[PDB]
């Protein structure tokens, strides 16, 4: 299936406050009304530059995601994962199932089987965005967490995603998957492209409104 | 200062625009992140037991906050030789990576640790490339490492086909083979065991006891940046024209409590047309504004020199309480040198808002100038007034109608 | 241009005497301003009143009459037309005259005009009543003096009735709007101009000059230099042009001020 | 300045509001032409005959 | 080498005679503008009673 | 004004207005608007003696980079970290010239 986005995607440029003041900026967006995938519930997609990526759920199907260039060894990859504890970012040379998951006893990670040369460590209904990114050696994460009243469909409205992570890693990247946990006992990809935007601040200093200036001539 | 403007011996009556008034700062207050990880080296330097000579140990310090004072200046060392860099500036640099190669020599084993020698050690145990960029530390331990009888530990190879590359480790334990006659294993004349060891005693002379070494290389592959030296800071003022970075944005003014509210990853705020007008400290993380400092154009009023030398000056929009008799607050600035009376006459000189100067009353003096007289006219429903004279007047009224033609030769000038 | 920085100024002072025109010709707008409202408004000998009775013949005048229970004394109609309309190196001067002294000259100019018809502006002003100034009038432009006497209070309700609608025709002044709007659009631009490398590696003088070395330095310095001026001199060159069209207004509203108002045209 | 050419667009990008600046300033002459024509010719309210 | 020294000062100079030479186009427009007031007064003064 | 003086090979690009390194830091330094002209050839055969001429010096401590054109003959014991030196060589106090 394929879905209509219609005013989503929009984040924080950059540090700096701001007030009520039709700032104008040039950078990776998602355009407005974009054809986005849509996947039930998976497979090795593309990157090519950022992604936005939402996802519906009140349970946890969607536990993180992995990237790299060819999510296995000879080459290193990032991996971002979400037992029932906690986030746990993670970068070595790795050997990734070709259909990697986690189960739900509660006994799971099937997800890979090595871990060498790591790089980087860490450790410690809903609609949940993420507009991933990718540029000189920095792999920037901006997310947003807004509560649906439907479950599990692609909704309308605006929220700016604000800036999350910054990690100085270095590793190239052209493809990317998804981990979900499994039975024992929803979820879009857009891409971004360069454009020119027009942001609404409030006297805050939040987005509440924007323009995409190649849309229509109104626009 | 005005005959010096207009190049001149004589000043005519006037106001001119002599120069500038420009508030001076002091002091570089510095600012940045709360001294958190700041690389716990306490455990390379700090260890209880080291790693032989043969196969030494390897670890890859990464990002981080380093400090290589606390290192540099720990007089601790016996040894602490810097090679690409020298170890003062080690603080003020970024680099990839950092690692740390730990191990047990000997006491005069520490000059084969350095780029370009030659002996058992750096011919094959250790070797530094020639071009080494790091630094390399090195203290006695005989206290540690030398117990009675003889620590027979620390071992070290002595035999090896061909010397190693820079960096390059070999652990293996095959029987060397000296002569030609092959060994299938076993020793013997020609077929020797590769591995020795230091029998540290505590009676053995310096030279002989043993000492750890630590050889930190920096290296810069090709990523975006790395684990670097730590900055310094103070303590930021308020109310006072300051020279001011917060890490990293560069500034000069006065530094004012805010009252307006960032959202909680936003550093510093800006105006339209966009210049830098809030900050937030690194430290304490509140916001702060900062108003540019004083500043404006100042003004010779002066009745000209034809008639006194007296002057009297005009500061440019700036209240009269941060100037540096007569001091006197206009809505066009502050003046000095001239009085304010009560009276109101024709206007002479224009100083701005209704305010005007003359040489009077002498020396300057200030006031609000006069519209006019004042004229009342006896009207009524039924009154009229008609002229029972004249006069004939002669006035003159002058215009320009032309000016002077003038050519150039752009090729001639 | 350079801002502080101290690098700047000696390789600016290279230049010559291009600043020094260029304030000249800054301060020669600013001081052509001030005699915009000096002919325009300072037309009036005294500061004439008028008498604490109304009697005008039927005529009300009280809506463009000054107001006395306000610290500005403006009328109402000068009241409902004025709610309807620090930087590096810029500064904005104050004018010479308040606008307290602008009202001030207006009612003085009205109350000659109602009390004296045309006379105080040939000379001193010589009273006479209002309904016989408006038989005068009559008479310049070829009607019969009764026609006026037979009509006066028809005449006066006419009156009345088109000066109360003008108020609700005001609670238009673009042409007094786009001045201002011209203005700050064309000083924000130079401040916009600050943020541009013009091909050096960056466009802020201390991070140039905290990443090279002075010969290095200097190069970028150079260029910087040159499109800070180029953009102050394209400022100042249309300051000049706009003040032009200012002063051609101004000398328009001066000539309807002593025809139209000081006489009958 | 630049005639199609992508190489030369860019570079002209570090000179600010140069471009923007020159069309408004002969924007407003091109506007200010009608109104010329309008205030000498359009006195008239009616078309009379 | 001197080709490089010579077009700074090719440069400067050129500006600085571009900027004498509109400096004097706004100046002329005002003479010109008092001559034409002065030639209104000698017809509506001089030859007739204004 | 003539000067002159004996140098590495590869340092020869360090006398030129506006440069760095341990020569024209604190050896020799040329002003920026530099007016004449520098000129160096190779001597091997005359300074260059078998076994080693130690007898060719050069400055590489110093506290402050030189002026241009000014010259520094001193001998006093370098002090590199803050602990006063007294007159002995030692950690953070070298003598300043190398050969
Ligand atoms: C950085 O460290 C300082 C102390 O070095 C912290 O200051 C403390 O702030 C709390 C307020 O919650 C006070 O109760 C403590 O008494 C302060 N300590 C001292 C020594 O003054 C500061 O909070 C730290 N930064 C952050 C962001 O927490
Ligand atoms: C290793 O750890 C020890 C103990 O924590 C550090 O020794 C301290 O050194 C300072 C400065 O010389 C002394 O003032 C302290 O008294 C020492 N500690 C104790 C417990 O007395 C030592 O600095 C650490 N090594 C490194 C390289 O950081
Ligand atoms: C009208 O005014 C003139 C003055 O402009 C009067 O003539 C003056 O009369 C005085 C006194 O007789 C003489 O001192 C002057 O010499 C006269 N002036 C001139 C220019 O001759 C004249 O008397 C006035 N007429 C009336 C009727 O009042
Ligand atoms: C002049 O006209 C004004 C109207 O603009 C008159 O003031 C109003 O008079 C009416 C009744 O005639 C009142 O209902 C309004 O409240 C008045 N408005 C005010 C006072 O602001 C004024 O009375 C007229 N002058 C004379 C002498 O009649
Ligand atoms: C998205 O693109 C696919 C490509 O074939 C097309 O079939 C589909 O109709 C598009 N969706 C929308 C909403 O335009
Ligand atoms: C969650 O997963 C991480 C991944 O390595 C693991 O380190 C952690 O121990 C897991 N949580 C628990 C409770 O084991
Ligand atoms: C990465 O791992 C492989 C296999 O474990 C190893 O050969 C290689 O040396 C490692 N990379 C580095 C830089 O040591
Ligand atoms: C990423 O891949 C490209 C392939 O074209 C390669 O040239 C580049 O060097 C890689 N990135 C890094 C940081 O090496
Ligand atoms: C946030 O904005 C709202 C509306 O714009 C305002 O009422 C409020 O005072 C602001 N500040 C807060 C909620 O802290
Ligand atoms: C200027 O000086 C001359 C002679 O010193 C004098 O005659 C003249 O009155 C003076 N001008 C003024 C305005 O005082
Ligand atoms: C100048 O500062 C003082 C102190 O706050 C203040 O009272 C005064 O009003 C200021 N000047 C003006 C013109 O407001
Ligand atoms: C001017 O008059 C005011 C009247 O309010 C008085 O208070 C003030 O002292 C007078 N100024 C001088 C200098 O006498
Ligand atoms: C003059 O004294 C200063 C002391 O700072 C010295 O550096 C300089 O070389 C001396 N002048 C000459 C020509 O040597």
């Amino acid at each position: 299936a394929y879905t209509n986005s219609f005013t989503r995607g929009v984040y924080y440029p950059d540090k700096v406050f701001r007030s009520s003041v039709l700032h104008s900026t040039q950078d990776l967006f998602l355009p407005f009304f974009s054809n986005v995938t849509w996947f039930h519930a998976n497979p090795v997609l593309p990157f090519n530059d950022g992604v936005y990526f939402a996802s519906t759920e009140k349970s946890n199907i969607i536990r993180g995601w992995i990237f790299g260039t060819t999510l296995d060894s000879k080459t290193q990859s990032l991996l971002i994962v979400n037992n029932a504890t906690n986030v746990v970012i993670k970068v070595c040379e790795f050997q990734f199932c070709n259909d990697p998951f986690l189960g739900v006893m509660e006994s799971e990670f099937r997800v890979y089987s090595s871990a060498n040369n790591c790089t980087f460590e860490y450790v410690s209904k809903n609609l949940r965005e993420f507009v991933f990114k990718n540029i000189d050696g920095y792999f920037k994460i901006y997310s947003k967490h807004t509560p649906i009243n439907l479950v599990r469909d692609l909704p309308q409205g605006f929220s700016a995603l604000e800036p999350l992570v910054d990690l100085p890693i270095g590793i190239n990247i052209t493809r990317f998957q998804t981990l979900l946990a499994l039975h024992r006992s929803a979820y879009y990809v857009g891409y971004l492209q360069p454009r020119t935007f027009l942001l609404k601040y409030n006297e805050n200093g939040t987005i509440t409104d924007a323009v995409d200036c190649a849309l229509d001539p109104l626009s | 200062e005005t005959k010096c403007t207009l190049k001149s011996f004589t000043v005519e009556k006037g106001i001119y625009q002599t120069s500038n008034f420009r508030v001076q700062p002091t002091e570089s207050i510095v600012r940045f992140p709360n001294i958190t990880n700041l690389c716990p080296f306490g455990e390379v330097f700090n260890a209880t037991r080291f790693a032989s000579v043969y196969a030494w140990n390897r670890k890859r310090i990464s990002n981080c906050v380093a400090d290589y004072s606390v290192l540099y200046n720990s007089a601790s060392f016996s040894t602490f030789k810097c090679y690409g860099v020298s170890p003062t500036k080690l603080n003020d640099l970024c680099f990839t990576n950092v690692y740390a190669d730990s191990f047990v020599i000997r006491g005069d084993e520490v000059r084969q640790i350095a780029p370009g020698q030659t002996g058992k050690i750096a011919d094959y145990n250790y070797k530094l490339p020639d071009d080494f960029t790091g630094c390399v530390i090195a203290w006695n331990s005989n206290n540690l490492d030398s117990k009675v009888g003889g620590n027979y530990n620390y071992l070290y190879r002595l035999f090896r086909k061909s010397n190693l590359k820079p960096f390059e480790r070999d652990i293996s334990t095959e029987i060397y083979q000296a002569g030609s006659t092959p060994c299938n294993g076993v020793e013997g004349f020609n077929c020797y065991f590769p591995l020795q060891s230091y029998g540290f005693q505590p009676t053995n002379g310096v030279g002989y006891q043993p000492y750890r070494v630590v050889v930190l290389s920096f290296e810069l592959l090709h990523a975006p940046a790395t684990v670097c030296g730590p900055k310094k800071s103070t303590n930021l003022v308020k109310n006072k024209c300051v020279n001011f970075n917060f890490n990293g944005l560069t500034g000069t003014g006065v530094l004012t409590e805010s009252n307006k509210k960032f959202l909680p990853f936003q550093q510093f705020g800006r105006d339209i047309a966009d210049t830098t007008d809030a900050v937030r400290d690194p430290q304490t993380l509140e916001i702060l504004d900062i108003t540019p400092c004083s500043f404006g154009g100042v003004s010779v009023i002066t009745p000209g020199t034809n008639t006194s030398n007296q002057v009297a000056v005009l500061y440019q929009d700036v209240n009269c309480t941060e100037v540096p008799s007569n001091v006197f607050q206009t809505r066009a600035g502050c003046l000095i040198g001239a009085e304010h009376v009560n009276n109101s006459y024709e206007c002479d000189i224009p100083i701005g808002a209704g305010i005007c100067a003359s040489y009077q009353t002498q020396s300057i003096i200030a006031y609000t100038m006069s519209l006019g007289a004042e004229n009342s006219v006896a009207y009524s429903n039924n009154s009229i007034a008609i002229p029972t004279n004249f006069t004939i007047s002669v006035t003159t009224e002058i215009l320009p109608v032309s000016m002077t033609k003038t050519s150039v030769d752009c090729t001639m000038y | 241009i350079c801002g502080d920085s101290t690098e700047c100024s000696n390789l600016l002072l290279q230049y010559g005497s291009f600043c020094t025109q260029l304030n000249r010709a800054l301060t020669g707008i600013a001081v052509e301003q001030d005699k915009n409202t000096q002919e325009v408004f300072a037309q009036v000998k005294q500061i004439y009143k008028t008498p604490p009775i109304k009697d005008f013949g039927g005529f009300n005048f009280s809506q463009i009459l000054p107001d006395p229970s306000k610290p500005s004394k403006r009328s109402f109609i000068e009241d409902l037309l004025f709610n309807k309309v620090k930087f590096n190196g810029l500064t904005v001067l104050p004018p010479l005259l308040t606008d307290e002294m602008i009202a001030q000259y207006t009612s003085a100019l009205l109350a000659g005009t109602i009390t004296s018809g045309w006379t105080f502006g040939a000379g001193a002003a010589l009273q006479i009543p209002f309904a016989m100034q408006m038989a005068y009038r009559f008479n310049g432009i070829g009607v019969t003096q009764n026609v006026l006497y037979e009509n006066q209070k028809l005449i006066a309700n006419q009156f009345n009735s088109a000066i109360g609608k003008i108020q609700d025709s005001l609670s238009a002044l673009g042409k007094l709007q786009d001045v201002v709007n011209q203005n700050a659009q064309a000083l924000n631009t130079l401040v916009k101009q600050l943020s541009s490398n013009f091909g050096a590696i960056s466009s802020v003088l201390n991070d140039i000059l905290s990443r090279l070395d002075p010969p290095e330095a200097e190069v970028q310095i150079d260029r910087l230099i040159t499109g800070r001026l180029q953009s102050l001199q394209t400022y100042v060159t249309q300051q000049l042009i706009r003040a032009a069209e200012i002063r051609a207004s101004a000398n328009l509203a001066a000539t309807k001020m002593s025809e139209c108002v000081l006489g009958q045209s």
